[PDB]
């Protein structure tokens, strides 16, 4: 825990033990703020076909 | 605020001070049906009301 | 019983009071006994959690 | 405790145990500095009606 | 069995949900019961690691 301590390492790797197999993968992500922090109602637009509502 | 722009930065060393009066030694404002409650909907953010008596 | 409704309490939940501690801004180099009129402009934020049984 | 450690988690939830019930709620707040750090006397204005002083 | 292919599961791997906590920007000095429309613009990033056996 801290500002200058890494929280975890990069594990991306695969091991084949002959019965099992373990596939580990690590990625980097980015997370915007969606809807400017607030929930919203969404619905189909107006005269969209009945199938698409 | 310099000119027409506003900058906001962390002040890491500043404090906020909090007490609760368990001896009921201050005028009791709650129960007057004032507004500034925690919002009904958990995703809302609220301003903390000012205390006066 | 409160006329607005609810539970009358002799010792209600106490009042929780909160303040931003003042942070003076740049005092003069020579002493002045006058009160400080100049502070760092600032606010705070955070989360609050209430659990009632 | 620290700059890079969370002080607590988000608990908003309700559990019904059949006799009791516990309602937990968490919110986010913002706290200005009111009255520019100083107490003030307040009173009704001038020719306000006697009922409103 | 899912018609797209794969393993049908009554209790699949659960959904992992993630959010940036809101950070209000500069509340007004006088109280307002309205909702906050103004926040610090910001995002986050980091690494994610998944290990399946």
């Amino acid at each position: 825990d801290g500002v200058g301590n890494s929280s975890g390492n990069w594990h991306c790797d695969s091991t084949w033990m002959g019965d099992r197999v373990i596939t580990t993968s690590t990625r980097t992500w980015a997370l915007p703020t969606y809807n400017n922090h607030l929930y919203k109602q969404i619905s189909s637009q107006s005269g969209a076909s009945n199938d698409n509502h | 605020q310099n000119d027409g722009t506003t900058t906001i930065a962390n002040n890491l060393t500043s404090t906020v001070q909090v007490f609760t009066d368990s001896e009921y030694q201050l005028p009791y404002v709650l129960g007057s049906a004032h507004q500034g409650c925690l919002p009904p909907f958990p995703a809302d953010v609220f301003m903390v009301p000012q205390y006066g008596y | 019983s409160p006329l607005m409704g609810g539970f009358g309490l002799k010792h209600p939940p106490p009042q929780i009071l909160i303040k931003n501690t003042p942070v003076p801004a740049n005092p003069s180099t020579t002493f002045s006994a006058a009160k400080f009129a100049s502070f760092i402009t600032q606010y705070s934020t955070g989360q609050v959690s209430v659990e009632i049984e």
